[PDB]
């Protein structure tokens, strides 16, 4: 018997919006720790890793570890029926082949309950070796979205440069090339609309803007984003979910 | 994961700097997406020598053609397990009407400086015998099972 | 000689917006009482009934009962040229085969006058037996629109349940099913954002969400909507036009 | 060596937005006076004339008269990467076959620099005989946009009438016809949301609404627009760029 | 209002649980819209026995087929006035290439639990002789003239 | 600027008020855009008497037709430099299937009150010999070089 009550249902709506376009079907790992989801896209070029700690729920209960295969498209259609201010509740009984979703309007006038048919497929398990990244970049989420959107008009690949000074975004195409240089904000501070660089070794990596434009669909989750890189190592785009967990995207770089 | 394919290099006489060759564009999604390559067709290994799928694909990119020159060359082994049989076709004139949207008849120099897959790089090598470019990687190399 | 002056021209814009997508051509009954319009869609599954009482006009005049066949698509294109704050005036002379529409900007700087070519077709007259409905449901118009929109992602048919407690909206499809239960608001009150149930016999009817999604295009007319049902009786979705009349939609239910 | 620094980069974004859809490629005349651009569309039916005086730039420098052929589509894609509050800088060295564009974010945290590949084509030079127009019409830019948009639903041609009283916009089509009469605002005044007519001889000209709907894409440049006409003389639609220059559209009328 | 139509049940041998049958999808607007039914064609009662419209429609859903098995069955009277002539066609192999988008080759059990019109329900009854499901209503029943 | 073209007036017997004629619609952009005219085809002056382009265009607007009536008429000089060769085709029956989207078979009175180009106005004059309407202008007349 698994039941999880989340007061801020907008979190769950945004999460499916951040996966629907990149992953069509994924497996949900439910346990005492919380919710975990790991899946690569069809091309095996990118991977998403969702973690929702149980402590971030109003109510949490899990009598048995569950492995739920879920059509993310179907689940987003259902979550579309939920209001941003609704209290969402996920429920999965022991001998039930379906997932129950209960949306509760704020003023208790309206109560919705859904039931998606659910599926199961043989999926492979991987691991992410938690290593030391040569350069960690923390920057506003909106700004990173604008950059990845803008350079998509110049070219289809982006070269991220790392140094102690700042981070550089470059792209080239038929019409020309462009360089977006973000300086290490040291005199601004104020809100977390700042840019901080923690650089060890200079990093120079190239990535596909198509996949990055799928990652920035997680922008509504967090005001900021962190990018982690190393020498010939997949990129880590991390979106923090408010004191509940995170949503990390992994993306493979290229070499000749 | 074994994947069987078969490609063909359609060659035209052209004019100066010939001969000219046909090249289609890969889809914008998947592994090695967006690059140009010779017309290819995927098929099960149980039908790893069928000409129907190739000739049908060539008609979608060139129209009807007198099947009187389809010549086999060798085997292109691309490191899933991609097995591609390499063929060759030479025409005496120009295509039926024109190149449909998605095709480009480049020269030898125009092809030696464009963008293709590492598998197709070995395809053009077998054609000449009998006669900084980066590629997207896969997360399977970093996350073992 | 027919002339009708309406200060709030937005009413007429919204009305054509609420008919264009459902009815392509309809007949307009003009008389001393006001304006009346009755027409079914091509499939004869739904029907619209528009009533605009003459008392709701700034100026009204009708020397002869007129039967005007009007391409609603053409009339909406013309009404598109009117501003929400314009005073609209309809005029139809005796020996004129066209309808005159005069839009007057508020500050009198701009005056527009249009003339649509008008048509005529043989249409059949029906009648709506004003009967007693087993359950009348009054609810916010926006909420009813959201419900009909959301369940369209689950299935193509909706089952409306009636009882003394509340009203239930259910739908089923390939991904699963959902139930939207609206409680009888007795402790909320405040504005007319409340839900009131006047139930006699329990009603259970099934309808097509496609047609209902055409009805909710009349949402800007009224803050609330009323739904009337009976045992094996067409549904009455009524939209109140402010002290001028109403716009009623009729929709046939199904049985085996 | 040509360098031009413009604090209000929004001006340049709006200008390319006002040319992209009408002209695909054009030549840029750079000199000590400023920037000038003249080009007709493919059908030779309309012409655009852009003038940006050098005095309207924060910094201006031009050591050699330059004739730059520019793909306007490519330049708008690049200008899309600029924020409305960015300081845009155009730079063109002597022996450089590319145009440099530097976008500077307000708080200096972000600095972008682009480089479009640039082209060159043989284009013909024309002249506009600065003559006396029979009737000059000054009116709000938004209103002129609404008129040209609305009459596009009635017909594809518009007849502009001139007189001492006011200006009339008429169009006819399959559904009917319409007349938009704008009165000479003499009791309104207030802001430049007024309409002034300076009429000598009555003018009656017909134009294609398609091209006029390309001209109104320059609406964000100015709050007002001026229309100049004469007897069998191209129309002059003039958009004033704030103390920097203007953007004039020319459009040929018809006769039998 | 008299409306004349003509349908045909294209039957394929298939494999287990055969025989298989073709079924197209009705448009998303109109009377009894959205349900699946056998390929049909509307025509005036002056041409109430023409095979051209049916065979042309079958080619749009199956491609070319050897016209050597089109067999008449009877008359389906659907209560407008719908008059539908019921035919039958049996193929010795599979369709020309594949089922175009909109077709579904269901089995006997897959067809006895899907969704069809009450008129087509009487169409499958005549085919077997010679060998809670709701439907949208019409406002004409409640609003007399 | 010299521009070579060639048009044809496809004539059908029709019924009352005949004969009927075919007319296609010009694109919504360019010089004299939006008006209706007889099917025409642009070509270089080096190929100013080729029937392939015309007959191919007629098939796109009528389908196959027995090439046994394509008759030459004269030369239409339109004042770029437009040179248009005027042909004529007469059919014994109706078009192959129907008029594709963009075609209209108007009568003699239906054509004498529609909207066409001044060049086509001289095209219908040569057809009858052997048997307030405004037009968009060009800014080249006001802005000399």
């Amino acid at each position: 018997m698994f039941e999880a009550r989340l007061v801020q249902g907008s979190i769950l709506k945004k999460v499916l919006e951040a996966l629907k376009d990149l992953i069509n079907e994924a497996c949900w790992d439910i346990s005492s720790s919380g919710v975990n989801l790991q899946s690569m896209d069809s091309s095996h070029v990118s991977l998403v890793q969702l973690t929702l700690r149980s402590e971030g729920f109003d109510t949490y209960r899990c009598d048995r570890n569950l492995a739920m295969g879920v059509n993310l498209t179907s689940m987003s259609k259902i979550l579309k029926c939920a209001g941003n201010e609704d209290i969402i509740t996920l429920r999965a009984e022991d001998n039930a082949d379906t997932l129950a979703l209960v949306f509760e309007a704020p003023n208790q006038e309206k109560v919705s309950d859904y039931e998606m048919k659910l599926m199961d497929l043989d999926v492979e398990q991987l691991g992410i070796p938690e290593q030391e990244y040569s350069c960690v970049v923390k920057m506003p989420s909106g700004e990173f979205a604008r950059i990845c959107r803008d350079l998509s008009h110049i070219g289809d690949a982006v070269v991220i440069s790392c140094a102690k000074d700042g981070v550089k975004f470059s792209a080239s195409g038929e019409l020309g090339n462009g360089n977006i240089k973000l300086s290490q904000t040291s005199n601004v501070d104020k809100e977390e609309e700042a840019v901080t660089i923690e650089m060890n070794e200079p990093v120079q990596l190239t990535f596909a803007l198509r996949y990055l434009n799928f990652f920035t669909k997680a922008t509504p989750l967090s005001s900021t984003v962190t990018l982690s890189m190393s020498a010939d190592v997949p990129l880590v785009v991390e979106y923090k979910i408010a004191d509940m967990g995170h949503l990390k995207y992994y993306l493979a770089p290229k070499i000749e | 994961r074994e994947e069987y394919s078969a490609t063909c290099v359609v060659e035209q006489p052209g004019a100066i700097g010939g001969p000219l060759v046909l090249l289609v564009q890969r889809p914008d999604s998947g592994l090695l997406a967006g690059l140009w390559e010779f017309p290819s067709v995927t098929l099960e290994p149980s039908e790893q020598h069928q000409h129907k799928a190739l000739l049908q694909e060539l008609q979608r990119w060139c129209g009807p053609l007198p099947a009187i020159r389809l010549q086999h060359l060798g085997e292109v082994i691309h490191i899933i397990k991609l097995t591609y049989q390499v063929y060759s076709l030479a025409l005496d004139q120009a295509p039926a009407s024109t190149a449909p949207p998605g095709a480009r008849w480049l020269t030898w120099e125009e092809f030696c400086n464009a963008a293709v897959s590492t598998a197709m790089k070995k395809v053009f090598r077998m054609y000449e015998d009998h006669r900084p470019s980066l590629g997207q990687q896969v997360l399977d190399t970093f996350f073992q099972r």
